[PDB]
């Protein structure tokens, strides 16, 4: 349809709104220096004039209307390009033979070569500014700048951090964080967007600089002078051009890049990974990328130096007397194998209790479960999914029966509405806020953040609700009852997908608005309005993350979520459902491989016989009858003695349980203890043996995040020293165990667990070559479901059931432990930080542990900033720094888990578990507040991100520059 | 477990890490066998040729070659002429060949005119 | 004698393989004792005559 | 290598070739017997005159 | 392809594989070619580059007379290899069987000897396997049996096989080894089913 004439042919439309979209798919040569697939037209370079209608516009933005003519080869037009082209060049000095962006990927460059341009008619002039290298990851370079603000509309509409605008009305416009505040100092989140998006060496990371070629690590002294004495000696740009092409050629020899998955957190995002060697010298995003295209965090894009830091643990230690002796891999391989034998045949493998890391690679915990179940025999296997994702999955059993999220984040973005609640996306994951965010920004969807704390998104929030401690339920029931009383619920989807919805209304007899009202301390108008905002969105897309899920009653009010989109009906709709925010990069994963000892890998109950047949005809070893302690409840069974050895890999969850004093008792009670941790962590301390595990970088394996993806990574980098990646080490442990396994590459694993898991059925190394990814559940075919719950329910009716359930109380301690701490993770750090902590620039941007607390406690406390305080409870005594915000509200403090020393939170936090699944009550925490220090540093430095002032703005702004008597249009200066 | 942090490094002595980095470096040429194997024939076709061996008389006696590269250099003739070659390439470089071009291509197409006359 | 068609390989660990292969370069650099000897000459003139130091002092600096 | 030196003797061989590669040195000589000091002026002289022919459209 | 004067018909086993600058890609070559045709202006000296090239292929080029093995013609001809890959099989016309004639097999017919199916190391039936075993190990095996059913049940019931396919040499050493060593006479080849009536 739209039919349409290009370069004298004709040609058809498609659902491309603009010419420039077009113009790519027709394989037309059209300069597009300004444009972004994933940004969108910015119009601020001029070089994509074509001739529309006749008359010279931007074919990036103009609207491919029917019957317009289009011509590129005209000499109007390529006057045009030639003229915007030369003044974006007057504000690029054009060292592409010594410049590190010259990977053959830069715009500049490229476009420059193909419009076969050779002089510049205005000279390049710089600007006045010098380069800000403030920032520990990326500068900029004001001087090679071109304004195309390609990284104002990535830190503004895409990212949506706004700390990027353009001082169109400066004499010499410029890129400018919040108001001109140097990087460091400013706003800005690091995520590392307006690098990526730069067309030119402009905004570029640090690693690149003076790094990336030959050529380019020539001292700045001595490597300007030979800048100009290029520029005054080539006369043509085409044959230094070609030399610089050649330079390109010579990175690409020593410039690694390898596509792999973030591991922090469960987003998931895939990027490549230019390195040099060993170092890491840029984490470039590609626009195939499904999770998250050009999309990143300052984590997954600056946060890899963990991989290269000394502290990493090359070689196997072993626990000798008091000390951790370097020993060598084959003795710690015969001492473990042999202490698990002699605890195996002593006390039974019952007694054996194994943890997979959630962190880890699909592969990495199929071989964790093998070992307990097809090797040891026994079920005692979880990850940090028992803290995290066990009860939001137990209520997607119990409601709508897959665990993981309904889709894709596109089809988060897609969303009308995002009810997210005790979720701090903004800072845990942030590449899915930013969508959200880009969403709300642009495409106008209104979210509803409900949490206690007050992050970034709740400030940019349509409506921000802070109910109280675990109090989701009771609100949110009472959502349901109005929404399915008032007859704004989908009736329609109840009677077709949906099962008991007369028996839901019976258990949501008691809760009523005002119920909710007293119960959560919110007024009631903001109920019933953001009740009605629900009923009246189209689709719905729910998050919920641990603010809500780790509580007492958390599995409760997960299935209270489930069942309340089961009732507005957003199940098997596009663009909306239930999204639970999968914490680590694979704890999807893990969860998918029988990490949980309820469950095998294929999401299926141990306690089925036709399961255990088919797992006992693979594997050739009889399944475990008993079904697995789950991991909280391992540190009490150790107390009561019934359980003694270990093997948890990549998890410190000696600091990441509940009561550490109580994992720590345990630790000093068990016999054996066996960990595999990159770093010497917390739990690595106390280990009868530590094996040196290999970050996901230099290992290959497939990484399942939130949107129930598995991507396929790749090997970055040979592992360090002789460390080996958990695979291969779970892989010789069992087979000094008697396992038998050859895997000589974890493509095997896969297609194994591939052919064990019905879920998984479809996933094959073949099948996820490059970018390519696939979302559980797969066929035998190949064909994946993007969306869940499409066409039917998995249950046997194929609709869904709406589970009845009430208000758990929450395990306040009452009485003295009046302040309700509350536990969580920023952005920049992650956990503990045995991770970001080894990169330097999250240190910079983060040194320290805080305590964020309330402006109204800090007048009846008295307390102010940079002050050390204590905080004890009946579980742990912490004595952490203070900071002064108002994200907190009340006696309701924010705690960080971002140290791992004695001012981690979880001293406090104690064994008090949700009923369905056994999962810490983290976010259930109350202490004192004792005031040691008056005066002190304060723990959150000028540099740090949160005390910036973002300008939010749409898009760049352009009509200021258009403004500007200096500004020409291209189109009509050729006229 | 109770509490410990210090690690006892391995004792790798200098023998160790020798042995190590010797194997790292056969590897590297296990890995490159053909063109070491190249690399040989090179020398072995080369000195054959007696290219390395006029090599060997060129470093060997460098002093003798250098000497007589200077004596018979050391003539005001051949000074004058280095002299004025580089000169040359000063001046051509003062001269400004961007106006010229346009005079090359007239006095290309007069020389055409010129030998169009029979 | 029966029907039998898989074959078991010898099972030449690295350490062999490595041990086969030096002893191929070792034999690669008898062919080519005279060259070896010239190329080793070749650098001992060169450093004598300094010219081996100045591209030590042009590419230290 | 004997080969290749056997060719390229072969080829260059030519009365054509060896005139060439003597006119060249004598070309250099007879450039190293011209006096160039005198001759930047003439240079700056035949520059501002080539700007002047180029400048009558 | 024996027959052509230019590389007009040529075996793909030559095409970017005999010289060192052939090698290069077509479309990183086929400009260059280019680039030379409006660059020299006699073909003179780019004739004697040429000849230079030719030199360089010498050395890397091995020109080797053989027979073919598969059939009874016994069609000798030059075999063209590059290392261990063979490039070409050229009949030369001084050959007295065939001068330029070839078939398929004697002249496209030899990857066999490249394949990586062909038996490098000695193989002993080891149980219900073949062993890879070492050459001296095996000798001494087949001696020392030889050696018990010559001394046991007497030479003659010793019978050896020599292959129509192998040189005189071989069969020469088949029958002395039968009859100079063994002392036996059961020796036979292919002729039995081929040339014997
Ligand atoms: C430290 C200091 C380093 C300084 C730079 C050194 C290298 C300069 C570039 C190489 C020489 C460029 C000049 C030249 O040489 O000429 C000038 C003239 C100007 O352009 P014009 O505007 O006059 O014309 C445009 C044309 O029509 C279409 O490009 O041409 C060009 O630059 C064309 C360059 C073509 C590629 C480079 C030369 C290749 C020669 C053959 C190589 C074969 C290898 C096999
Ligand atoms: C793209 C190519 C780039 C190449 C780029 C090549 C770059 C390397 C330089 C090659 C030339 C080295 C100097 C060779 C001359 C000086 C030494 C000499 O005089 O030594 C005598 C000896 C006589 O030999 P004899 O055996 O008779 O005597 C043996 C004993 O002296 C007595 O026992 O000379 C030779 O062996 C010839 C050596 C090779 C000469 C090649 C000349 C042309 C190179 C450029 C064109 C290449 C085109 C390739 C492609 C077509
Ligand atoms: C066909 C031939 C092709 C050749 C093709 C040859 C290709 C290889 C290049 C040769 C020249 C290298 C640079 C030499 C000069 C720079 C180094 C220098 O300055 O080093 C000083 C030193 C002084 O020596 P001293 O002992 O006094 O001082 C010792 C200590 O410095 C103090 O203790 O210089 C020497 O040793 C002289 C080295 C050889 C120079 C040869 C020059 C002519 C080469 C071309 C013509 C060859 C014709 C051969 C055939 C007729
Ligand atoms: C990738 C791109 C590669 C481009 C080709 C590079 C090499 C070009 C050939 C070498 C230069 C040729 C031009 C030249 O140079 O001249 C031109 C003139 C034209 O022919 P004419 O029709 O004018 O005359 C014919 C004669 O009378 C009889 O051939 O001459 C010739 O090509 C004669 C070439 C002779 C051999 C090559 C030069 C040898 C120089 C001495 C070497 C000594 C080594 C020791
Ligand atoms: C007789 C005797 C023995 C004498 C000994 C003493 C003696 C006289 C020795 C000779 C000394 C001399 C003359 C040396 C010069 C030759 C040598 C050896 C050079 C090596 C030194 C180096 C590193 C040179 C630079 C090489 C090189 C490729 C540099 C990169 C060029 C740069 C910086 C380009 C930047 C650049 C610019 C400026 C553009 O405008 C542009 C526009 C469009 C596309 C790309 C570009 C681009 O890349
Ligand atoms: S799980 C998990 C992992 S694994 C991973 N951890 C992580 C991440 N990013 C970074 N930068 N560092 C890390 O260590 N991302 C991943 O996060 C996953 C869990 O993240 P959450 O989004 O659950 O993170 P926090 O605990 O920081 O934020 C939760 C918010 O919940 C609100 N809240 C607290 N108590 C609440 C309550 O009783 N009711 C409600 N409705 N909300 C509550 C607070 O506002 C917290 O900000
Ligand atoms: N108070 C409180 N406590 C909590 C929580 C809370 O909200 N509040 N949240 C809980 C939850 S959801 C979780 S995730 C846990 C976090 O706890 P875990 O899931 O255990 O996470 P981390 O300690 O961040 O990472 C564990 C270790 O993994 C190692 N590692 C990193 N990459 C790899 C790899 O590729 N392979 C291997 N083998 N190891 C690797 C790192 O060195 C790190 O020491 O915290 C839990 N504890
Ligand atoms: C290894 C093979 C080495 C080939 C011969 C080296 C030639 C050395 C040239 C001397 C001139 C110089 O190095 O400056
Ligand atoms: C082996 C003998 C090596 C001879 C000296 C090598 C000279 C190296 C010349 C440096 C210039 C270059 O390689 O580009
Ligand atoms: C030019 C490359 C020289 C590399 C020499 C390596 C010798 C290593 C000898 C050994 O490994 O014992
Ligand atoms: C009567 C005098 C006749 C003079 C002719 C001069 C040459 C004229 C033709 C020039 C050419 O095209 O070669
Ligand atoms: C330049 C040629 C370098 C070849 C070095 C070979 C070293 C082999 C040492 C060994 O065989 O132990
Ligand atoms: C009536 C005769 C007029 C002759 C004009 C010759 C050109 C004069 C201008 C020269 C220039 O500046 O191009
Ligand atoms: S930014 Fe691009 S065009 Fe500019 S110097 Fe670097 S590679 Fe060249
Ligand atoms: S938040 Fe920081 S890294 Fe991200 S786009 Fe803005 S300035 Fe760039
Ligand atoms: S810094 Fe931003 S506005 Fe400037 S050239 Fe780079 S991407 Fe464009
Ligand atoms: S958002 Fe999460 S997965 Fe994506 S780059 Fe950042 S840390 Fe990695
Ligand atoms: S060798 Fe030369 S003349 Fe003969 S076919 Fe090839 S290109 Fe043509
Ligand atoms: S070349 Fe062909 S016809 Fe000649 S002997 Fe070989 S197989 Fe027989
Ligand atoms: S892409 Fe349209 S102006 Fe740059
Ligand atoms: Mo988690
Ligand atoms: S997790």
């Amino acid at each position: 349809k739209k039919t349409i004439t290009i370069n004298g042919v004709e040609m058809e439309a498609s659902e491309e709104q603009t010419v420039l979209q077009l113009l790519n798919n027709s394989s037309i040569e059209v300069p597009q220096v300004c444009y972004h697939p994933s940004l969108g037209p910015i119009e601020t370079c001029d070089t994509c004039i074509v001739s529309i209608n006749g008359e010279l516009k931007r074919s990036c933005s103009a609207e491919l209307k029917d019957g317009d003519v289009i011509d590129t080869l005209s000499p109007d037009v390529k006057k045009a390009q030639v003229i915007g082209m030369d003044k974006i060049l007057y504000n690029h000095e054009l060292y592409c033979t010594v410049c590190d962006y010259n990977n053959g990927g830069c715009e500049i460059h490229n476009t420059v070569k193909e419009m076969k341009i050779n002089h510049q008619s205005i000279p390049f002039d710089h600007k006045p500014y010098h380069k800000d290298e403030s920032h520990p990851f990326y500068r900029y370079d004001p001087d090679q700048c071109i304004l195309c603000g390609r990284c104002v509309e990535a830190c503004q509409d895409v990212q949506v951090t706004e700390t990027l605008t353009i001082d169109w009305e400066r004499k010499r416009p410029r890129v400018i964080w919040d108001n001109d505040v140097p990087i460091n100092e400013s706003s800005c989140v690091s995520c590392g967007h307006c690098s990526t998006v730069c067309p030119c060496n402009a905004m570029m990371e640090k690693g690149m600089e003076g790094e990336a070629g030959y050529l380019t690590g020539i001292n700045n002294e001595t490597l300007r002078p030979m800048i100009e004495i290029t520029k005054g000696v080539e006369t043509g740009y085409g044959s230094i051009l070609a030399i610089s092409d050649m330079e390109s050629a010579m990175r690409d020899e020593r410039i690694k890049k390898t596509k792999t998955v973030c591991t922090y957190c469960g987003v998931g995002c895939s990027f490549d990974v230019w390195t040099k060697g060993r170092d890491i010298l840029k984490v470039e995003p590609q626009e195939e990328a499904p999770a998250n295209g050009i999309s990143t965090c300052v984590k997954g894009k600056f946060g890899w130096d963990f991989v290269n830091s000394e502290e990493r643990l090359t070689k196997p230690l072993i626990r000798e007397g008091d000390h951790f002796r370097e020993a060598e891999w084959e003795e710690a391989l015969l001492l473990i194998a042999s202490k698990f034998t002699e605890l195996k045949e002593a006390f039974g493998p019952d007694s054996l209790a194994f943890i997979t890391s959630s962190k880890c690679t699909n592969e990495e915990s199929y071989l964790m479960q093998k070992l307990a179940r097809g090797v040891i025999g026994t079920n005692n296997v979880d990850n940090c999914s028992r803290y995290c994702q066990s009860p939001a999955t137990a209520g997607l059993f119990r409601t709508v029966g897959y665990g993981g999220d309904s889709g894709s984040i596109t089809d988060i973005a897609q969303a009308d509405l995002v009810l997210i609640i005790g979720s701090n996306t903004s800072e845990s994951h942030p590449v899915l806020s930013t969508r959200i965010k880009r969403a709300h920004k642009l495409r106008g969807q209104k979210v509803i953040v409900a949490d206690i704390r007050k992050h970034e998104m709740a400030e940019r929030s349509d409506l921000f609700v802070q109910p109280r401690a675990g109090s989701d339920i009771v609100w949110l029931n009472a959502i349901a009852k109005y929404l399915i009383e008032n007859g704004k619920a989908d009736e329609r989807f109840l009677r077709e997908r949906v099962n008991g919805r007369d028996e839901y209304v019976k258990s949501l007899a008691p809760y009523t608005l005002e119920y909710a009202e007293e119960k959560t301390g919110i007024d009631q108008e903001t109920l019933i309005q953001m009740a009605e905002m629900i009923g009246q969105a189209d689709s719905v897309c729910a998050l919920w993350a641990m603010g809500v899920t780790q509580h007492i009653g958390g599995s409760d009010t997960s299935t209270a979520i489930s069942n309340l989109l089961l009732v507005t009906g957003n199940y098997g709709k596009p663009g909306a459902g239930s999204y639970p925010l999968r914490g680590h990069n694979n704890v999807q994963g893990a969860s998918d491989f029988g990490s949980m000892p309820d469950r095998l890998p294929g999401y299926e109950k141990v306690t089925d016989e036709q399961v255990r047949q088919k797992y006992e005809r693979v594997w050739g070893v009889p399944l475990p009858k008993e079904p697995g302690m789950t991991n909280h409840e391992m540190i009490e069974k150790i107390h009561s003695g019934q359980l003694k050895a270990m093997y948890v890999k990549g998890e410190e969850m000696g600091l990441v349980d509940s009561n550490i004093n109580h994992v720590h008792a345990a630790y000093e009670k068990l016999d054996f203890f066996v960990v595999q941790d990159i770093f010497l962590s917390r739990t690595a301390e106390f280990a009868d043996v530590v094996l040196p595990a290999s970050p996901s970088l230099e290992k290959e394996g497939t990484f399942t995040n939130t949107e129930r993806r598995i991507q396929r990574l790749y090997q970055v980098f040979e592992p360090l020293g002789e460390s080996k990646p958990d695979w291969q080490i779970i892989m010789e442990v069992a087979n000094k165990l008697g396992a038998g396994w050859l895997y000589e590459h974890p493509a095997d694993i896969m297609e194994e667990a591939a052919k064990l898991s019905p879920i998984y059925a479809g996933v094959t190394y073949e099948r996820l070559e490059g970018y390519n990814s696939l979302q559980w559940p797969v066929n035998a075919d190949g064909k994946d479901s993007p969306l869940l719950f499409t066409e039917r329910f998995p249950f046997p009716d194929g609709k869904a059931i709406l589970y009845p359930v009430q208000w758990t109380e929450p395990k306040e301690f009452g009485e003295e432990y009046d302040i309700h701490v509350n536990n969580g993770r920023l952005l920049e750090h992650f956990h503990e930080g045995n991770l970001t902590y080894k990169s330097k620039g999250i240190s910079e941007k983060t040194p320290e542990v805080f305590l964020e607390i309330s402006p109204e406690l800090a007048a009846e406390r008295g307390i102010q900033d940079g002050t050390l305080v204590r905080l004890t409870s009946p579980f742990g005594n912490v004595k952490v720094k203070c900071l002064i915000t108002d994200r907190v509200k009340g006696k309701e403090v924010y705690l960080p888990m971002n140290d791992s020393g004695e001012a981690a939170i979880n001293l406090l936090t104690g064994s008090h578990a949700d009923k369905d699944t056994d999962t810490p009550a983290y976010k259930e925490t109350s202490a004192k507040m004792e005031i040691l220090k008056h005066d002190g540093i304060s723990p959150l430095p000028k540099i740090n991100h949160r005390n910036g002032n973002p300008q939010p703005q749409i898009g760049v702004q352009v009509h200021k520059k258009w403004a500007r008597k200096d500004y020409i249009f291209p189109g009509d200066a050729v006229k | 477990a109770k509490a410990i942090k210090r690690i006892q490094k391995i004792e790798v002595t200098e023998e160790d890490q020798r042995k190590r980095d010797l194997r790292e470096i056969e590897d590297a040429l296990i890995d490159h066998k053909e063109a070491i194997l190249e690399t040989l024939h090179m020398l072995g076709h080369m000195n054959e040729r007696g290219v390395l061996p006029l090599l060997r008389g060129l470093f060997g006696q460098g002093d003798k070659v250098l000497d007589i590269l200077v004596k018979k250099a050391d003539t005001e003739e051949t000074a004058n002429t280095l002299k004025n070659l580089l000169l040359l390439f000063g001046t051509l470089g003062m001269l400004d060949v961007k106006q010229l071009e346009p005079l090359i291509l007239k006095v290309n197409a007069g020389v055409a005119s010129a030998v169009e006359q029979k």
